[PDB]
Formats: C-alpha cells, sequence, structure tokens
C-alpha cells in the first residue's frame, strides 16, 4: 500500500520525469507482480485519478511521451478490471462495481483540454463494450451533471477554451440517441448563441491583434460552432416550428465559412454543406443564388483575378455538380490571354518564375477545367495549344507550372485524347507531348486505354506508312 | 555535397538553385527528427548551406527565403 501511495503521489508533482516515473511504477505494479484481484479492485479509483491528472497537467509544448505512457497504463488497467463485467455492475442500483468509475469518467467530458475529453470518451466506450451495452444506457443517469452547469451561464462571456469544451460536450451528447437531449428553450438559446458566434468577425471576438494563439483560438471556436450547427441541422424539429429564416441563416453561414482563408474552417464547412445537400435533395433558387453571387462577382475582371477566388470556384464546382453552365471556361481562357503579355513573358524567362504571382493565377485558371461538367470535352485542342504556346514563349521543355492541371484534365477523357493525338501522327510536337504525358506516374487511365488500343494505334501508323509520303 | 555548395556560392546561379533547393527541402522537413543519424545529418547540412547562401547575397536571396520562413 505504501509503495502504491508513493507511485500515485509521484503523478502529482510538477516535474515531468517524476510523473513518468509514477505512471511507470503503477504499470509495473499492475502487469508484473500479480498481487491479486481484490487489491486492484481496491486501488482502481486512486490509479485512475492519478493517471487522469497526469493527462491533465502535462504542458502541451513538451514532448508527448509522458501523456502517451499515462494513456497506455490507463488502457491496461481498464482492460484488467472489466474482465467479467455485466450491465448490473455498471449501472447504479434500482453496490455496483463500476458505477462510480463511470460517473467519474462522465464528469470529465467538458474539460478545457481536448486530450482529456478524448481519453474520457475512449474509456467510456471501452467500458460499455465489455458490458454488452450502449453508451446512452450508462450515461443517462449522469446527464444532468454535465447539462446543468452549461445552461446556467451565458456562453458569450466565457473564455475561449471553456466555450470550446462546452460546445464539444453538447455535440457529443446529442449524438448518442435521437431523444437524449430534448429541444427545449435552453438548447435553442445555446444554438442561437453558436450561430451568432460563428457569424461574427475576428475583430469583434476580443480583437485579432495578429497574434498566433488568438487566431488559433478563434479558428477552433468557429470549427466547433460549425460542427454543432451541422449536427443540429440533421433534426427535423430544428427550425421547423419556428417557420423563421433559421435554416437559411445556417446555410448562409456555412457558405460564408466556405470562402475563408483557414483550411480547417473550409473543411468543416465543406462537410456540413455536403451533408445538407445530400439530405435535402433540393435547393431553393434564392438561397443558392445568394450563395453563388459572391463567386461570380469576382470572376468578371482579369486585373483583380486571384488564386483565392479560383479556389472558391473550384470548391463550389465540386459541391454543386449539376448546377453550373458552360461559357465560363471561355471567359477564363480570355482572361489567360489578357494576362499573358509577350513582353512580360520575355522578361519572365531568365528567372525561376515558379514563384511569380501571374503564373500562379494562370495555373489556378488551368486547374479548374477538370472540375467542369462533362461537356467540357470540347476545350482539349484549345487548352493544349495554349499550354504549348506559353511554354514555347518561356523556352521550357518537359516542365512548367501548368503541366499538372493539364495532366489532371487530360486523364479524364482518354478516348478523346487518344483520338485527337492519333489524328495528328504526322507532327512531332503532339506525339512528343502525348509521350511525355504518358510517362508521368499518375497517367494510369491513359496507359490502360493505350494498352487496350495498341491495335488501332498500329493500324493508323501502318496506314500512314503504306500511303508512301515523306512524313 | 561540394556541388550544391559550389552552385550556391556563385553570383550567377545562387538565387535559382536556392529556390529549387528550398522547394525540395520543404517536402522533406518531416525527416529531420528521424533518429537515424545518417538521414538527419544530410538534411541539416543542406538547410545550413541554403541559409549561408542567403547570407552571402542579401540583396537577391532575401526574396527567395521570404515565402518560407
Amino acid at each position: 500500500s505504501s509503495l502504491a501511495s508513493t507511485f500515485c503521489h509521484g503523478c502529482y508533482e510538477e516535474e515531468w520525469f517524476t510523473k513518468q516515473g509514477g505512471a511507470l511504477g503503477i504499470q509495473t505494479l499492475l502487469t508484473e507482480i500479480d498481487l491479486g484481484d481484490l487489491w486492484v479492485a481496491a486501488k482502481q479509483i486512486e490509479f485512475v485519478r492519478a493517471l487522469m491528472y497526469v493527462v491533465k497537467d502535462m504542458p502541451q509544448d513538451l514532448p508527448e511521451k509522458t501523456r502517451r505512457t499515462a494513456q497506455v497504463t490507463l488502457e491496461q488497467l481498464l482492460a484488467r478490471i472489466t474482465r467479467n463485467a455485466k450491465k448490473q455492475d455498471c449501472l447504479p442500483p434500482p453496490p455496483p462495481r463500476l458505477a462510480q468509475l463511470v460517473m467519474m469518467l462522465n464528469s470529465e467530458l467538458a474539460h478545457m483540454n481536448r486530450h482529456v475529453r478524448a481519453t474520457a470518451r475512449r474509456s467510456i466506450e471501452a467500458i460499455a463494450a465489455a458490458a454488452q451495452a450502449e453508451v446512452w444506457e450508462l450515461l443517462e443517469p449522469h446527464k444532468k451533471h454535465i447539462l446543468g452547469p452549461i445552461y446556467a451561464k451565458p456562453l458569450r462571456a466565457l473564455p475561449f477554451a471553456i466555450q470550446i469544451g462546452y460546445i464539444d460536450a453538447v455535440t457529443y451528447y446529442m449524438s448518442l440517441k435521437r431523444d437524449f437531449v430534448p429541444f427545449d428553450e435552453n438548447l435553442n438559446r445555446l444554438l442561437m448563441e453558436s450561430l451568432a458566434l460563428a457569424d461574427a468577425s475576428d475583430e469583434s471576438l476580443a480583437g485579432k491583434t495578429l497574434e498566433f494563439r488568438t487566431h488559433d483560438f478563434i479558428v477552433n471556436l468557429r470549427v466547433s460552432c460549425i460542427k454543432i450547427l451541422s449536427r443540429a441541422m440533421s433534426f427535423e424539429e430544428f427550425g421547423s416550428g419556428s417557420n423563421n429564416p433559421t435554416r437559411p441563416k445556417v446555410v448562409s453561414v456555412f457558405f460564408k465559412c466556405l470562402y475563408s482563408d483557414s483550411q480547417p474552417t473550409i473543411d468543416a464547412a465543406n462537410d456540413a454543406l455536403k451533408a445538407v445537400l445530400q439530405h435535402t435533395t433540393k435547393l431553393p433558387k434564392d438561397l443558392l443564388q445568394s450563395g453563388l453571387r459572391p463567386v461570380l462577382a469576382s470572376l468578371q475582371d482579369a486585373k483583380r483575378l486571384t488564386v483565392h477566388s479560383l479556389d472558391n470556384l473550384g470548391r463550389l464546382l465540386r459541391l454543386l455538380t449539376t448546377y453550373f453552365k458552360v461559357e465560363i471556361g471561355t471567359r477564363l481562357l480570355e482572361h489567360v490571354k489578357q494576362i499573358a503579355d509577350p513582353n512580360f513573358l520575355q522578361q519572365l524567362s531568365f528567372t525561376f518564375f515558379e514563384q511569380n504571382n501571374a503564373m500562379k493565377v494562370i495555373a489556378a485558371v488551368f486547374n479548374i477545367f477538370h472540375l467542369l461538367p462533362d461537356a467540357a470535352r470540347q476545350f482539349k485542342e484549345r487548352v493544349i495549344d495554349n499550354v504549348l504556346d506559353l511554354e514555347q514563349k518561356l523556352r521550357r521543355t518537359h516542365h512548367s507550372p501548368f503541366r499538372l492541371p493539364l495532366y489532371k484534365y487530360l486523364n479524364k477523357y482518354p478516348s478523346d485524347i487518344w483520338a485527337f493525338t492519333l489524328q495528328k501522327l504526322e507532327d512531332l510536337r503532339y506525339g512528343r507531348f502525348l509521350a511525355q504525358v504518358l510517362r508521368h506516374p499518375d497517367s494510369q487511365v491513359l496507359r490502360d486505354y493505350g494498352a487496350a488500343n495498341v491495335e488501332f494505334i498500329i493500324k493508323t501508323c501502318n496506314t500512314v506508312v503504306v500511303s508512301g509520303k515523306e512524313t | 555535397l561540394h556541388i550544391p555548395q559550389f552552385f550556391l556560392a556563385s553570383e550567377a546561379t545562387s538565387p535559382s538553385f536556392c529556390g529549387i533547393l528550398l522547394r525540395f527541402l520543404m517536402e522533406r522537413i518531416e525527416d529531420v527528427g528521424s533518429a537515424d543519424i545518417k538521414k538527419s545529418s544530410i538534411l541539416l547540412r543542406l538547410f545550413k548551406l541554403a541559409f549561408m547562401a542567403v547570407t552571402l547575397f542579401a540583396n537577391q536571396n532575401e526574396q527567395v527565403l521570404l515565402p518560407h520562413v
């Protein structure tokens, strides 16, 4: 008992190596001595508390070995103490072995540290699996201990980390079963607060002084709000009885978040919009027009063309497939023609122009042609000639910033590309270009088509040879 | 390793080679802490050579390093 106490107290010291020693000592006592089952049953609560404290108290900018050690030891302990578990042992009496442990683990689901929440949910799932039960069955009695404190205070006044933890806890709770969290007034007020937070600007959120960590906090808060609103959108009771523009507002906020500069926000909004589009199967005209207006606004002038706007167009094309129209590619080609100046191109040579902004804009323009609808098969000659002329002006062979998007677009219509190339077998440029394309590691579709139609290739070549010309 | 060093210490070729080398090294930066001494020594030496090249010609190579720091 004294040795166990020493190991458990080692976990609470402020030196990290002492914490690691404590966790390792607990592991050694668990998996190398076999002091018996009653002993572990009497030490389990202290062991769990000490390991969870080690997870809580480690600074997050040091190496992660100590936290991993604590988590592994916790996994082993939980595996040991649930050897012959049963549903009667985990739930409170109508004393149960694991009810106190379940309550203690539930109490840490809203912590301000994300690793703590991850560990707690992992442990709860591990316990539930061993008892052939559902998580909601175990967590129903202790739901108030989490829900009550969160609904007490206004969410706007709290620091960032506390808000993130609270929102994550509610989001996890409202996924266990369809009626776990009722749609009462408290939940509606919380959801409206989340919508307001997601729709706000960085300056309004305590100001963005360009500091790294404030920006990180704001991004994380936005991601959490987006996720909770997306989960709420899956319920038919949300926004229905209101009959007000709640769901349209959520969709507008999603679209606004899709056009942001932060990648995590873009990914979260992309997932939310994908789910909404899959579920709805239909879209009101006005809402989609409002969502599309900003994208079409920025594609009208070649002087203000940017990589960001073209990325937004690409994301929108990926989301709404059968909604766009042809004749935007022609406008993009005209913009490319305008941007590429013979004197500018002459000057650009002699330099490593991979870092030029105009070249990046042109590459972004070319990157859109493999996302356009199927009818974009009529631009193959135009784009191939454009790229070849651009490379000729820059005195480049085998390599340029424009090869990757062109290859991506060409690998989608192998039949058309092969027919076009075989129609021009008496020119060295086109054969050389197709051979160069085939040698890229990612041109497997074209390689398969060519391996299938070697017969037609040889037939056309033999026809040309038998014709008896100088070419 | 003398070849990158020779290219980086010449006024004519230093900027373009520095750009190419930095672009290549940014894809490998994750191998620095590999615990294999042979793997990490070479990457560290290449990074140091690029930085020394930046120091040698400040009026030209600063803009090459700017988008990576």
